[PDB]
């Protein structure tokens, strides 16, 4: 399914890095997608369902949550992080800044494993 | 038996509820103007270890200007 | 405005919406039914019926 | 248990000087007041790694040395290198960001902070159109009308709402019933829960919305009769709440410097704010996100002349964002060498900057465990900014508060690290 | 005069070479056109360290022709403030091509990054391939534009072509993203192709015209009607288009956007 | 160290001084009687001997410039620097720290005072003064919109604002009470301001009037150093002259009280140019200097600086908020403002002062005229309200200007619109001043007035080696006929000695020192004091937005503190 | 028109004190009978009644 990805701050997240990015902690709080309830059926997942998300410029497996904070139709959240910086558009449009909100992306199901902290970073082949 | 009950695990420690309370800012000066106390004062709540933590509920008068403040239900007024 | 009493029936029969009223709940801080009332003289059709 | 109050919290822009910290045993094991983002810095939390020497990868696996040798390594990458980025400074004080720039001069480095990925867009409109603000007294003593657009403070900068409206003032007694607050978000915030009016607008539409109301306030009549999913007379009526306040304030953030338009969203906010003024006294805070990001752009600005993305390469100071900043060097390849400190652009920035950093040196000067010491050759951990060591910081309105030593470190300072630094660089050359 | 410079590999630390251009070549052999100062990062380098010279020398700017034989995808600020003769570049370009330029030509064969034609006062630049951002805008600050001069791109390009202009033309004949004309004093920018959104954003004055399809516009313009067959500083469009004035948003303006009737029904209101 | 200064002319007005061929010896840093032979000797034959020049009103550090260099990248990219063994720098009309001290430096000014301060402002202010390399400095803190003196003076309680007061100066380590437009930027706080001496802002219920002489009264309680330092209502008007005059009336039954120095006047009137207009709008607009001038001359309690315009693209910046505002209305450039909570407000624009516009060429002709029908020298300073009618880097252009009749016709026949001949009368002025006037003017009267002329402003025994030397030769050089010579030979000093250290050669700077913060000390009845600052922390904890334990200035702030006695118990 | 007609069942006096009330709105809020506001000043600066 095209959605459009919306990412930034979570009152969680921020207690997640201030305890330490290497706690399962921040994965539980980062690595998510929060989606409205009524996209999840339409898509036959449930909360704690895993979703892979495909952009343009990456792809990323991220675990699903029903949303506190209610979205519009047709747009998901992703906490900012390594996990949610797969797949946002890095270009800047010559001001430095990266665009990190509202990027189209496909996401669909998958049994597929989260991917921890020092783990997701491999993929950068360092 | 209705009184205060907070929720800490769903709090943000933001403070809304402390600032609000018309008791807490009566007795503080700090409180009434948003701020959390550094005078020793004795309120209602403060916000203790990041989050909301009842200190004197003697004090309440079951009003709901904190729970109004507050959205996540983190602090409300129910039987005890 | 001062004789206006804010019926409200003029911005009812207006046949082209010209007259508006500024509505609100009264307050015993603010006890009127209305605090304003406007004639769009680019609209009004001068007929006469408010 | 030694209580030590008024203390700065070292996390976010609001930078709230208030904190009371529990020490027990040179350690601090819980706060007052704080909330739970700053309780979260200013406690250590069970398992999570705290660096307590440095470290140099040599396999794949990193090997502890003194502060000599890893700062006489990371020294001769910075002085051989011909185009080394010097990126973060956010969460450090301001001697430490002052010592940064001489070397960013010593090492011919662009220097950089956290603002070409947060506020560097508003920086940008600012210097095109203006910067009319105040500070967050007069918020609190004048304001009738808040808006927070683009921003989430509940989950960004928690205690920002209760000290500016909640809090009752001199002129505004009555605290958040004196108050009309407005969040303008296309979600259903925990912040917009609490405004007297939500615009929900459609995503990157912002400048679409305010060139309306804009054009609205000059007595223009709007060309659409819906625009970024906002009913016309919405807008109007949004329009008239504006010019009616006898104080206002925009407050604003990364929903309108990350969205489409990016810097021309802020342009556009800015000037609306500007031409309120012949109605209604307004004035617009940015949300600073770190609470010290503030301070690096005044330190840079006052030393060189130029906020950030400032290139010494050619000796004079050199400013273009678009080419200087820390992700366009990263992106077009032009870095060969980054040196992190305070900051965490593993975590935080795109994949095409990622990938940029996996192919040349990375020194870090962090004290905990993140994606960048992942990505990192040197690692050196220093003292803890408004916990362990003390500087100037900066809130989100220009207001200087000095951060607090609550507790004491075997571990050095960013000062100190980037003076040795300094030092050694100078030598090889 | 024919002077060529042929690229040795480029590095990926880009060079700036704003001494490549007629003035400075003016007056000196081929050798000491090879001992010309460029930058490589933060080193001075020579200009022979990365280019093969050759050709026969010329005392006067307007008779000399540099011919760039190969791609400088990572030269910056080649042609900057030149005031008379001629640039050709067999390749791509990094920024500031033409920056600030008083007289002459140059011509791009490729693709030419952003600023191309900064702060241009007069003479012409010719882009055959893409462009990126701010094409012929202004620098950080400056309210004071681009006050003359022509620059042609053949592809497309990006965000904020025309920034703050205050004189000259801009033609793009493919497609640009958003907030062409932002800001826009004065001059013409002729866009081909489509418009993504936010053409003519906060103008002043100047016009701006779309051959294509504009996807979103704006609510600060006022609509004027429809004009056909229409002639802007000596360039003629045959065809209807939709005209508009604004942006409204701004106190006096008077900015004109011209879109053809054809693939802009939608934004007539 | 030694040093001997010979054969050099010497001009130094507050000794006497005018021109005579003297040597000048130095050690340690003081001027001494003399020095053993085996001094270093610095041949000043055929060049001029001047004391360091001391800039009383300047704005070089804080919050207000460092938003003007922040959001004009295009004037730090008009005049970008880096010489060997300096720091880079950049801004032609708002330089950077470093910068600002080189070229204070080159054009022999030791000592240079910023002239506005927010006290909760005031950490920011010290920071930039640290980077500000070889003068010696202080910063005026803002009272004129003060809160809490507005609140005493209006309950009748000098001594409270009194105590307020030495707590202030003490807190945020300043130097002066400054006064910008009593009353108009607390007005400016809801988008207002204040018309004239009599009207107050909302609320506080004080009037201008009862400011400026509540804090005269003030200011001498407490013996200041310097006196009241004002910049008067109405700034800017056309047929703002009146204002100024019902201003410089207020405080003059005052009578001068300084524990420290020599000042021996209450009112110190800043930029007096932007106050001297005549008219009714700028269409019947003309000059009024010469009644300002008149009333100067007459009167024995004020001294001025005249804020000459320099005919550039500069940048201006006061804490005048609503003022700025109204620039900002004409003339549509980008607008920045601050209102700073309880204390005062600010705000920034770009401007133009072309020669060829008919008001900045009226503007340019008050200040000559404010220079040259003001018979002593002794009364009035050289400024440029810096950078606000132009760079403090345009002060030996002005020198020229005073020194040359032939360089003004040039301007006036020339570029200048006619406006400065139909409105104005600096064409019929054919004064030309001294070396020895120009040294009053550039060091003496604002040493002394600032309570500093036993250690600044004079080359006697007894003062800190702040010597500058210049490459002119009084004895040759013609000053009318060859202006530019002087203009040039004034920009770049042939030498300039710090505190006894060679800090410039031939224009270059060579050391980079830092300078020194004075800073005032006053000592009030301990039960007063404590009343106040009871008071103070209560309305800090109700309406500051910090807590009054962080809000003082910590000593780190001032690595090299002088504090200069006031009053005392 | 002076056309409707109360009688009450209660006499009484109301007294606020505005000191110790902190502007919580509860009694505005529950009053049955509109009788507490809270008044907007009418210019900048000005105050009003609790
Ligand atoms: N918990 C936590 N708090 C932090 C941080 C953290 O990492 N975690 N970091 C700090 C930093 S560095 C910063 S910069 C601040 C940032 O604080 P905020 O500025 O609040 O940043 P975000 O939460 O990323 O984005 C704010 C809102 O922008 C909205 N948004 C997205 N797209 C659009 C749009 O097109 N239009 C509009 N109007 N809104 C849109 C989102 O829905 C979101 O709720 O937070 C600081 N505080
Ligand atoms: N997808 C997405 N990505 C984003 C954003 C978004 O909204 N969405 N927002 C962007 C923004 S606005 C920003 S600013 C960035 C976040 O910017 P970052 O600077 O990456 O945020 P933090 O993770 O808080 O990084 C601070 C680091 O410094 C360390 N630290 C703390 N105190 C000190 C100290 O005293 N000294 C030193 N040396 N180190 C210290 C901390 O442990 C932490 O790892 O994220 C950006 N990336
Ligand atoms: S309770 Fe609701 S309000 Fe009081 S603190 Fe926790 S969150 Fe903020
Ligand atoms: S209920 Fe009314 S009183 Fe009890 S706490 Fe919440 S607020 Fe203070
Ligand atoms: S005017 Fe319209 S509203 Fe007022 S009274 Fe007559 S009719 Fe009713
Ligand atoms: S006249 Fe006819 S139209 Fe004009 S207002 Fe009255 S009613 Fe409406
Ligand atoms: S708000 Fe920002 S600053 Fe104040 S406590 Fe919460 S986190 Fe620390
Ligand atoms: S408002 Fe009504 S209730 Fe809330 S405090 Fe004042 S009086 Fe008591
Ligand atoms: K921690
Ligand atoms: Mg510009
Ligand atoms: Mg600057
Ligand atoms: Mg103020
Ligand atoms: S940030
Ligand atoms: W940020
Ligand atoms: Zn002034
Ligand atoms: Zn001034």
């Amino acid at each position: 399914m095209r959605v459009i990805l919306n990412t930034g701050r979570t009152i969680w997240q921020g207690q997640a890095i201030e305890s330490g990015k290497d706690l399962k902690m921040y994965v539980d709080a980062a690595a998510i997608i929060q989606m409205n309830p009524e996209m999840m059926k339409q898509l036959g997942i449930a909360e704690g369902d895993n979703v892979k998300v495909i952009s343009e410029y990456g792809d990323v497996v991220v675990k699903a949550v029903e949303a506190k904070e209610p979205l519009p139709e047709g747009m998901v959240y992703i906490p900012m992080g390594p996990w949610a910086n797969r797949v946002i558009r890095p270009y800047t449009d010559s001001t430095a800044t990266p665009s990190f909100k509202n990027i189209p992306v496909e996401i669909i199901p998958t049994d597929e494993e989260v991917l921890d902290m020092p783990t997701l970073m491999k993929v950068y082949g360092k | 038996a209705i009184g205060l009950k907070a929720y800490p695990e769903l709090c943000h420690g933001c403070g809304n509820c402390v600032i609000a309370c018309p008791v807490n800012a009566l007795r503080s000066p700090e409180v009434a103007g948003g701020k959390g106390p550094t005078d020793d004062v004795e309120i209602i709540m403060i916000v203790e270890d990041g989050v909301v933590n009842i200190k004197n509920p003697d004090l309440c008068g079951k009003c709901g200007t904190c729970v109004e403040s507050c959205p996540v239900d983190a602090i409300r007024l129910e039987e005890l | 405005k001062d004789t206006c009493i804010y019926c409200g029936m003029c911005e009812e029969m207006c046949p082209v919406d010209a007259i508006e009223i500024d509505h609100q709940t009264p307050s015993s801080a603010s006890p009127v039914v209305a605090t304003d009332i406007r004639v769009d003289e680019d609209k009004c059709v001068h007929c006469g019926i408010c | 248990m030694e209580y030590v109050k008024n203390v700065v919290c070292p996390f976010c822009g609001t930078l709230c000087d208030d904190i009371i910290c529990k020490v027990e045993g040179n350690e601090i094991v819980g706060t007052i007041n704080a909330c739970r983002i700053g309780h979260s810095k200013f406690v250590h939390a069970e398992g999570a790694m705290r660096y307590k020497k440095p470290l140099i990868r040599k396999n794949g696996e990193f090997v502890e040395v003194s502060y000599d040798e890893a700062i006489d390594k990371a020294a001769k990458i910075l002085a051989e290198s011909k185009r080394p980025l010097m990126y973060g400074w956010s969460c450090t004080e301001c001697e430490a960001q002052a010592v940064g720039v001489e070397l960013a001069e010593e090492a011919g480095a662009v220097i950089d902070n956290t603002a070409s990925v947060c506020h560097g867009p508003s920086v940008l409109a600012l210097q095109d159109v203006g910067y009319p603000i105040c500070t967050f007294g007069e918020v609190k003593n004048r304001a009738d009308v808040v808006v927070y657009w683009g921003c989430n403070p509940m989950h960004a900068h928690p205690r920002h709402m209760s000290r500016n409206v909640f809090a009752r003032g001199f002129f505004r007694e009555r605290g958040r019933s004196d108050r009309t607050l407005i969040v303008v978000d296309p979600r259903k915030t925990d912040s917009a829960k609490l405004a007297d009016i939500h615009l929900q607008l459609d995503f990157d539409r912002d400048y679409e919305l305010l060139d309306a109301m804009r054009a609205c306030l000059l007595g223009h009549e709007i060309l659409y009769d819906e625009v970024a999913g906002v009913p016309r007379e919405q807008i109007e009526e949004a329009v008239e709440v504006l010019k009616n306040a006898q104080f206002g304030i925009l407050f604003f953030g990364m929903g309108i410097t990350h969205s489409r338009g990016k810097h021309r969203n802020i342009d556009t906010a800015i000037m609306m704010v500007q031409d309120l003024n012949d109605y209604a006294k307004w004035t617009l805070i940015p949300m600073r996100g770190h609470y010290n990001v503030t301070g690096f752009n005044q330190v840079c600005t006052w030393e060189s002349g130029y906020p950030y993305c400032v290139d010494f390469s050619g000796g004079e100071p050199r400013y273009n964002p678009g080419e200087t900043g820390a992700n366009d060097l990263l992106q077009n390849r032009e870095a060969d060498a980054m040196m992190v400190i305070a900051s965490d652009p593993g975590a935080h920035f795109p994949q095409r900057a990622l990938e940029r950093m996996a192919e040349i040196p990375v020194i870090a000067i962090e004290p905990h465990r993140t994606p960048t010491t992942e990505m990192a050759d040197i690692i050196i951990p220093p003292a803890i900014v408004g916990m362990e060591a003390e500087g100037t910081a900066y809130r989100m309105e220009g207001v200087p508060i000095r951060m607090k030593k609550v507790v004491d470190s075997d571990l050095l300072s960013d000062r100190e690290i980037l003076e040795r630094l300094l030092e050694k660089v100078r030598e090889y050359k | 005069s024919e002077i060529i410079l042929t690229p040795k590999e480029q590095p990926e630390v880009p060079l700036e070479a704003p001494n490549i251009k007629p003035d400075v070549f003016a007056g000196k052999s081929i050798e000491e056109i090879k001992n010309i100062q460029i930058m490589h990062g933060n080193e001075v380098v020579k200009l022979g360290d990365f280019f093969e010279v050759s050709g026969e020398p010329a005392d006067a700017p307007e008779d000399i022709k540099i011919i760039i034989d190969g791609d400088v995808y990572n030269t910056k600020r080649i042609g900057q403030e030149m005031t008379a003769g001629e640039i050709i570049v067999r390749g791509n370009v990094n920024m500031y091509v033409g920056a600030g330029m008083k007289g002459g030509k140059i011509t791009v064969e490729g693709n030419a990054g952003s600023w191309a034609g900064q702060d241009m006062r007069g003479g012409e630049i010719e882009i055959l391939g893409d462009a990126g951002d701010y094409v012929g805008s202004s620098y950080r600050g400056d309210w004071r534009g681009m006050s003359g001069g022509t620059i042609t791109v053949h592809g497309n390009a990006d965000n904020e072509i025309g920034e703050y202009m205050n004189g000259g033309k801009i033609i793009i004949k493919g497609d640009v993203n958003i907030m062409p004309g932002i800001h826009m004093n004065n001059g013409l920018i002729i866009i081909e192709g489509n418009v993504v959104a936010r053409a003519g954003g906060e103008m002043a004055g100047g016009t701006i015209v779309v051959k294509g399809m504009m996807q979103e516009f704006l609510a600060g313009f006022k609509y004027l009607g429809v004009e056909k067959d229409i002639e802007v500083d000596g360039e003629e469009l045959p065809g209807a288009f939709y005209k508009f004035e604004g942006d409204h948003a701004i106190k006096g303006a008077k900015g004109i956007v011209y879109a053809a009737v054809g693939c802009n029904g939608h934004i007539a209101p | 160290m030694e040093y001997i200064i010979k054969n050099g002319f010497v001009y130094c007005p507050l000794n006497g001084v005018d021109g005579e061929k003297m040597d000048i010896c130095v050690k340690d840093g003081k001027i001494v009687e003399s020095v053993s032979d085996s001094a270093k000797v610095i041949d000043a034959s055929g060049k001029i001997v001047m004391p360091g020049g001391v800039d009383p009103h300047s704005h070089i550090a804080g919050a207000k410039v460092n938003v003007g260099r922040m959001y004009r990248p295009e004037d730090s990219k008009r005049d970008a620097e880096k010489f060997k063994g300096g720091r880079a720098g950049s801004g032609f009309s708002v330089p950077s720290t470093f910068m600002t001290g080189y070229r204070y430096a080159q054009m022999g000014y030791t000592t240079a005072m910023e002239a506005a301060m927010p006290p909760l402002l005031a950490r920011h202010t010290h920071e930039e003064f640290h980077d500000t390399p070889i003068i010696d400095h202080a910063a005026y803190p803002l009272f004129g919109n003060n809160w809490f003196v507005m609140e005493y003076l209006k309950e009748g309680d000098v001594d409270a604002c009194a105590a307020y007061a030495s707590w202030l100066l003490r807190a945020t380590k300043g130097y002066t009470i400054k006064i910008v437009n009593p009353a108009g930027t607390e007005a400016w706080g809801w988008g207002g301001n204040v018309h004239g001496i009599y009207d107050p802002a909302p609320y506080f219920d004080i009037t201008p009037a009862e400011i400026i002489k509540g804090l005269a009264e003030v200011n001498e309680k407490l013996q200041l150093p310097h006196s009241i330092h004002l910049h008067c209502n109405d700034l800017g008007h056309p047929g703002n002259y009146e204002t100024t005059l019902a201003s410089f009336d207020v405080p003059k039954n005052i009578k001068p009280n300084p524990a420290t120095g020599s000042r021996d006047t209450v009112l110190y009137a800043t930029h007096v140019q932007f106050h001297s207009y005549g008219g009714t709008t700028w269409r019947d607009f003309v000059s009024e200097a010469p009644k300002i001038a008149d009333y100067v001359n007459k009167n024995d309690h004020i001294v001025i600086d005249v804020g000459q315009i320099t005919l550039d693209e500069t940048t201006t910046m006061t804490a005048d908020g609503p003022m700025e505002y109204d620039l900002h209305s004409l003339n549509g450039l980008k607008w920045a403002n601050c209102d700073v909570e309880l204390e005062t407000g600010s705000g920034v624009v770009p401007f133009i002062y072309s020669a060829r516009a008919p008001v900045p060429a009226v503007q340019w002709a008050i200040g000559m005229e404010l220079f040259l029908l003001i018979d002593n020298p002794e009364k009035v300073c050289l400024t440029t309200d810096s950078p606000n009618a132009g760079p403090f880097t345009r002060y030996p252009r002005v020198i020229a200007w005073l020194m040359s009749n032939k360089y003004r016709m040039n301007l006036i026949e020339g570029e200048l619109h006619k406006w400065a001949q139909r409105k104005s009368t600096v064409a019929t002025i054919d004064r030309e001043y001294t070396f020895s006037e120009i040294a009053q003017i550039t060091r003496a009267t604002s040493a002394k007035v600032l309570g500093l002329s036993d250690t600044k402003g004079h080359l006697g025994v007894g003062a800190d080696a702040d010597i500058a030397v210049y490459d002119i030769n009084p004895e040759t050089v013609d000053p009318s006929a060859e202006y530019m010579a002087i203009e040039e030979a004034f920009s770049r000093a042939a030498c300039v000695l710090k505190d006894g250290e060679i800090v410039v050669k031939d224009g270059e700077v060579v050391a980079s020192p830092h300078g020194r913060t004075y800073w005032v000390d006053t000592q009030v009845d301990e039960s007063i004091y404590s009343e106040v600052l009871a008071n103070v922390e209560s309305k800090f904890k109700q309406y500051y937005s910090v807590n009054f334990a962080n809000y003082p200035v910590q000593d780190d702030y001032l690595p090299k503190s002088a504090p200069v006695k006031g009053v005392m118990l | 028109v002076d056309a409707a007609t109360v009688t009450k069942p209660f006499e009484g006096e109301l007294i606020i004190d505005q000191d110790t009330c902190q502007a919580c709105e509860t009694c505005v809020m529950v009053c049955p009978c509109n009788v507490l506001s809270f008044p907007k000043p009418e210019k900048p600066g000005e105050k009003t009644t609790k």
